[PDB]
């Protein structure tokens, strides 16, 4: 019963910033690390952020690195990610995703938002 | 970082058909390479993890495997539900996905 | 994390330690290792 | 010999401030964390609040929070809970526990007191 | 939170039966949720922790076990002294307890 | 060759204040934990206190916490132990100790001295 | 915290008797269990560690084994100047001795 | 594809200071450890500095020590090195280097600058 | 600091030939040694490394093993795209690199 | 190839202060841990100091706690030992040594000086 | 502490033979124990380290055998270059030089 749906989507003006929002239930969000899948619609998927399940650490693709802060927020099962600068090829389809118990892959999706500019 | 090569990019195959998609890589991984599928407009759900073991709920038609830099993912008994276009991806270094191969009915 | 272990620990080991390597380290892997099991 | 006994049971107005004690023995209380459990009669069990055995670290149930203060005296081996703002759906039977060595569950509960409202 | 629930809510048995009880939860956890007993009037006391492991003072005849959101208490050569409300714990985020399930007599 | 001496002992009035010590020699006393550990007579002992190597860490048992302070001094090779407001029941010998090398014990005891109220 | 038990609390044996001192305990340790020995008048001085390994000049007549909450020090051949009370402790939490055991001569 | 460039050459008097410049693309500059390899015309290589990946911690040669300050800035993918009291022996093609995934070697080298004193 | 020796610092040999490049080592490593290759004006590329892996792109022609203080690379059917300067490396203290071997035409 | 030489030794009256140095070369010396090591003559050796490669660690034996700084200087390539109420008993011949690259022993020792009381 | 003690203090023996010298500790090692040589007026250098592993430029004659509290140090064909004077050494704690023992001419 692992669910997720994401929100804060829309269009916004080049060089404008954007905060995306992932709510979480039916699986232990504090004891999950949490990724942000994008796929540009027609194109295969790219990787751009990774959150550990405690929120220590984390990571960045280079095409958004210095432009994109992924955040948790345990108490409230939500993640963040909020995109500054934005720019005309970050336009796709963004997605939340889990990562798998035993290796670290992503398992299930969430529906996802579609962001322009 | 890896990168990661599909073919063919586009198959045609009928219900009850059995078919393979090739994911070659480079710098060899033979441990980390996953499958997916994606129904049009719909969030892609894992398929095969490992290359070689299969998500609960996956019906036992698909199967994976492959070392090195050549993997396959086979399906035998092509059913309806089953076409979607299927990646590829890969954990050794950062994670990239595949270009996307689709499968469409004979 | 409200249940982390919230016992303390007194059975750590209080003695010094000298004799670990005192030599640096400078061919340790020093690339990203994102990786890593990022669960709990 | 776990030895668990709370106090300061009885009835209060509504809106108004009851102060609970649980003194402890037995155990190093001192370097041991505490619960507080309470119990509706008739129905199950709810967790009310945790306290880290140093003190440093606490957290409270939501129906609970900022308006119950859980506090410790490691030198009396007592351990507190401030009451305030009480309501009549707070009424029932309340627990001292005790944190387990190996995981962080709960191994011997005191009597309690009933509190009414 | 995570959501917890037992089923039945309610058993009879006579002394010297085989009994069990299901903790059915949300939350996927497979590693930690306890079981307790509270006689009626009586502060609760630990029986099973880690879900497979007794407390030291509880006899062999109280046995746990279980993994993922099913998990169960299995009570072998039910005694006189064992009759009461069995509760249900978990800890693998902040804690909620069961319902609670009382054992009578048949 | 691991020789432990201690010295203050002797008798006190209750309420009152006392000061030990615990020279030491033969060994690299400031790269070692100390400990001090009582024996009422005709019974057996109870472990009393802790101090770290350095001097970070110090921990007490339940019945002398708040009461007892253990402090150290590398440079004279000397262990301490102050107690306030002294009660009958502590009446004991009190033995100074020195943790093990490979496992967290108590290896060599001094003499001791005696202490009453 | 850890309650510590001993049996016998005094026995009276002969020289070159051989005996047992049983260390009972609870939450199972297996590991970190001493065992001790104090002249009349004397300080304490450490004679297994590990419950398993002697401590640097102690004879070869001692021996240590158990796991779990049972443990016992097995004496060979008993000397004379070996009677004195052997004390018991554990590590895993705050430390705390045993009540005290006792050999005599008979 | 991975490409490194070298920039910030010339020549220099005895004494001075310069800084070079290496920019990268076609790989995750942000995940990867740096390197500055120099060749004498006609000798062989010499090592000269290496810092981690996030930029934490850094090190040198001996001959190089104190002298030399090498740093990044994840934000434009790129590497410098900070050149201070620069002497007649230092007179040689500096090369920017990638550290190698599994095992912290060399793989691909920039094509170098020329520095002369 | 690690010292790193070659031999011979210089080499020839015609086109198909097949050649051997000894690098020895002190304070053995058996494990951390590298392979180079420097057309001149153009910089190195790596070759072999572990001693015994090739680098991706490479092809099979080259070949390395080796342990303890000494190492050895030797190419089978040398092609006139592999005249060049061989160096030698290694990582279990700071990286300092041999002294070159070149390959010239017979 | 590796050479360490040792300065400042002569003689002293006891209760002064003395300061020795260490210059090395022919190995990274900024990169490794260092030692002090004397023995008196026609006897044995023993330990006196250690300090880490970075200077963040720094022990000694207990005849010397308190009354012995050593202090390193990686720009320099230079050790130091700063001798602080010279005893009658400290007249022994002071060396230099260098930590193994694997294993924490001494492994180069340098020539040594000798100071007399 | 670690205490050391070598034997025997003074030997005595000819060009060519084999010597043998047992170095004895308290607190059982059978890792961390060296070996050395310190020529009268020069700065000692090391020979021996994990009691099995020769430095680099000693030759072969020297060889070290020994665990637990007991280790030995044999030389093989003694050379006139080898008349010095061996010491000892551990790391497990502070680290502890020996007594020391001369090798004399027969």
């Amino acid at each position: 019963q692992v669910q997720l749906v994401e929100s804060g989507g829309g269009v916004v003006q080049p060089g404008g910033s954007l905060r995306l929002s992932c709510a979480a239930s039916g699986f232990t969000f504090s004891g999950y690390g949490m990724h942000w899948v994008r796929q540009v619609p027609g194109k295969g998927l790219e990787w751009v952020a990774i959150i550990w399940f405690d929120g220590s650490q984390k990571y960045y693709a280079d095409s958004v690195q210095g432009r994109f802060t992924i955040s948790r927020d345990n108490s409230k099962k939500t993640l963040f990610l909020r995109m500054n600068s934005l720019r005309a090829e970050d336009t796709a389809v963004y997605y939340c995703a889990k990562v798998h118990d035993d290796e670290p892959t992503q398992d299930y999706w969430g529906q996802g938002t579609l962001v322009t500019v | 970082d890896i990168q990661m090569t599909q073919s063919p990019s586009t198959l045609s195959a009928s219900v009850g058909d059995r078919v393979t998609i090739t994911c070659r890589a480079s710098q060899g991984i033979s441990t980390s390479l996953a499958w997916y599928q994606q129904k049009p407009g719909k969030a892609p759900k894992l398929l095969i993890y490992k290359a070689s073991s299969l998500e609960s709920g996956v019906p036992s038609r698909f199967s994976g495997s492959g070392s090195g830099t050549e993997f396959t993912l086979t399906i035998t008994s092509l059913q309806p539900e089953d076409f979607a276009t299927y990646y590829c991806q890969q954990y050794k270094r950062y994670w990239t996905f595949g270009q996307g191969t689709k499968v469409e009915i004979k | 994390n409200p249940n982390a272990n919230p016992n303390a620990n007194p059975n750590a080991n209080p003695n010094a330690n000298p004799n670990a390597n005192p030599n640096a380290n400078p061919n340790a892997n020093p690339n990203a290792n994102p990786n890593a099991n990022p669960n709990a």
